[PDB]
Formats: structure tokens, sequence, C-alpha cells
């Protein structure tokens, strides 16, 4: 599964 | 050959839960390039942060920050739907180019990182030593974040299953699911993997009617 990224600050 | 240029430490990005995901492994010969697809952590996420790190630790915070940039304009969609291609390219002179492009919108952003950036020889050696000395702890941290994300995936799929059912799900069932969801929410803030999984189990044990709908 593609790893996931957080949203900016 | 008896000598060649390598990038001395793993290079990667921070991912959901504060973990470092490696794009280029330590001691890879340079020039090199590698791409990997990433997605969004939350539903309706229109922007992502690409935080570039150097090091061998599993906690992003324990690695050396090389730089960061944001990629915005992603069409708000369910988590895991956007296809964000992140590319790391190191030239023969050790210059690192990092780019992220959202496949659907075509939006792209990039950064250039100088060859002199990052850790020096002594810090590189300390990085390798510290990573080996903390091998088990780092593995446990990675396993915890995996469960925390899974626990949040079970929390996400349960809450979505409650809303779709609505009036159909009985009172005794709904209220007990709500209490099991809070017990799961609290355990997720902790660092005990088994405690989280036990709260997930207790949730599933009270979601029998919810699953049938």
């Amino acid at each position: 599964r593609p790893p996931r990224l957080p949203r900016p600050r | 050959v008896l000598l060649l240029d390598v990038t001395p430490l793993s290079l990667g990005i921070e991912t959901m839960g504060g973990v470092m995901t490696t794009l280029i492994a330590k001691n890879t010969t340079i020039p090199t390039k590698h791409s990997q697809v990433f997605s969004t952590a939350e539903d309706n996420q229109s922007a992502v942060t690409i935080h570039v790190l150097q090091g061998e630790r599993k906690r992003a915070a324990d690695n050396k920050s090389l730089g960061q940039f944001n990629l915005d304009g992603i069409n708000p969609a369910p988590r895991g739907m956007p296809q964000i291609e992140v590319t790391f390219d190191i030239d023969a002179d050790g210059i690192l180019h990092v780019s992220a492009k959202d496949k659907n919108s075509g939006k792209e952003q990039k950064i250039t990182i100088k060859a002199s950036s990052g850790l020096n020889e002594d810090e590189i050696q300390k990085m390798v030593r510290d990573a080996e000395a903390n091998a088990e702890a780092d593995r446990k941290f990675e396993e915890l974040v995996q469960t925390r994300n899974q626990g949040d995936h079970l929390l996400h799929s349960t809450r979505k299953q409650v809303e779709e059912a609505g009036d159909k799900l009985p009172a005794d069932d709904k209220t007990a699911i709500e209490s099991a969801l809070t017990a799961l929410e609290t355990a997720l803030k902790g660092e005990d993997k088994a405690a989280i999984e036990a709260k997930m189990q207790e949730l599933a044990q009270v979601s029998q009617k919810l699953m049938e709908i």
C-alpha cells in the first residue's frame, strides 16, 4: 500500500 | 574499482505517524534516482508536506532534516486515493533534487539540496552506531505506528459504517460502539501496541450487527 503523507502545519 | 562516491546515509521522507520512509538506501552509489508513490493521510486533504530526512532511525524526529516543501491544490478526495509521485535524484556532484507531483491535478513542487548539507563523517558514524544500538526500540516504534494507523483505520471504517446505517443500527449496539470507540481513541494516544489491539478487539466484539448492515 502507498505510504501516507501528513498535511502542512 | 577501489573507490567511488556513495550517499553515506539513507534519504527519505516523513510519513503519517512520524516515521521515516526511505527512498535511497545508505551507501547507494551516486548518481542515483528513485521514485515512489505516496497518498494522503486524511479524507479531503488538499495539501501535503514533503519533509526530506537523512539517517537510519525509524522516528523521523531522530534523523537529520535536509529541508521541506508543501504541495497544494490536490482535489479533496478519500484518504489513499491521491497518487503523489515523490522522486529523489542525486547527481554525480552529490546535489539532491526532490520533487513531488500529484497525478490527478498535475500540481508539482520541488527543492534542491546542496551536496554539503546533512551529517559530517563523525555524525554519520554516530548515526550508524545509534541506529544499531536502538534496532529493537526502533522496530517496536515502527510496529506501534503501524497499529496506531491501523487502529485509526478501524476507527475510520467503523464511524463511516455507523453513519451509513443510521436509524437501522439499534440503540444498545450504537451506544456500546461509541463507548468502545472512545476506549480505542484513548489507547491510541498511548505507546502500548497490545493495549490498542485489545481496544480494537473489544470494538469488533460490539460491532457484530454493524458489520451485517
